[PDB]
């Protein structure tokens, strides 16, 4: 082969948003439960 | 009055479960049974917090839960091991009015509700200042002075 | 090292100020029997209360 080949991060296609979005979601639901946490702590924290 | 039940141990009672409103009140660090058997047998939601655990009474055959209230202005009020007063935030009594093993003992007020169930409490040399739980207008609290131990 | 050594001279001043604001702002709390500090100026000045 006139070329080479290294490992995957730069040899994913650009067709590769289907990892981003998968993963921005996740990222995004995980976000809003932390968030709600945060602020359900916040009020305990403070009704004491 | 009469409307409480001991949680019974082995071989005695660590502390008492009080019936308000519709709620089957019974502190969380105390550990037992519960001695009416019918009561044993529901779902305790507890919580760390508060200490407490708390279940919906068969209100369909106990109608005889003690009134309860949210207002607790200064003054004097019972607990069936004397006369609780209150002053700023805190119960005090007697020094030795308060024992172990006797924790959950409903207190009342001139008209006959509870106002608050004790944890425990901490001697100050004369009185001693009681860890309550009680409840404002809306949610329940935990008055815990400086010092307080279980009973 | 002389730019090294006033920087850090200048953040330690700016924590110095800070500290010395944080008492002179709650030493009013302190002193006053009750201690009704609220929540937020608790947070805020890093401190807790006596019945938490
Ligand atoms: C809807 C969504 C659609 C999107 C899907 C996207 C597709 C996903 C794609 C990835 C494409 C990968 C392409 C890149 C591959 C090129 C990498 C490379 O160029 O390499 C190839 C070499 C060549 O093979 P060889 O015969 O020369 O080597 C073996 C020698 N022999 C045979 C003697 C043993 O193969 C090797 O050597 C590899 C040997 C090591 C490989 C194992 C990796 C170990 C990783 C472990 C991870 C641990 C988990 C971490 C969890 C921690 C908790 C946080």
């Amino acid at each position: 082969a006139s070329h080479t080949t290294l490992g995957v991060q730069d040899i994913s296609v650009t067709a590769m948003s289907w990892v981003q979005k998968i993963t921005g979601g996740v990222g995004l639901v995980v976000a809003v439960a932390a968030l709600i946490l945060i602020v359900v702590l916040c009020v305990s924290f403070s009704r004491h | 009055n009469d409307c409480i039940f001991e949680v019974k141990h082995e071989g005695k009672v660590t502390g008492y479960a009080c019936l308000v409103g519709d709620k089957v009140m019974k502190p969380a660090h105390v550990k037992g049974t519960i001695d009416n058997a019918d009561l044993a047998k529901l779902a305790f939601k507890r919580s760390s917090k508060y200490d407490l655990e708390c279940a919906q009474i068969p209100v369909h055959m106990k109608s005889d839960a003690s009134k309860f209230t949210h207002e607790k202005p200064e003054g004097y009020y019972n607990w069936h091991h004397g006369a609780v007063q209150y002053s700023g935030g805190r119960f005090t009594i007697p020094t030795g009015a308060g024992k172990p093993g006797d924790s959950g003992r409903p207190i009342f007020d001139n008209k006959g509700r509870v106002v608050a169930i004790v944890l425990g409490g901490a001697n100050e040399g004369a009185r001693t200042a009681l860890s309550v739980v009680t409840w404002n207008k809306d949610i329940v609290t935990k008055i815990t002075p400086e010092g307080a131990e279980e009973w | 090292s002389v730019a090294s050594f006033v920087l850090l001279s200048m953040v330690g001043v700016a924590v110095g100020m800070c500290m010395c604001a944080r008492r002179r702002c709650i030493t009013p709390y302190e002193l006053t029997p009750g201690a009704t500090v609220p929540f937020l100026l608790s947070l805020i000045c890093c401190i807790r209360t006596a019945k938490a």
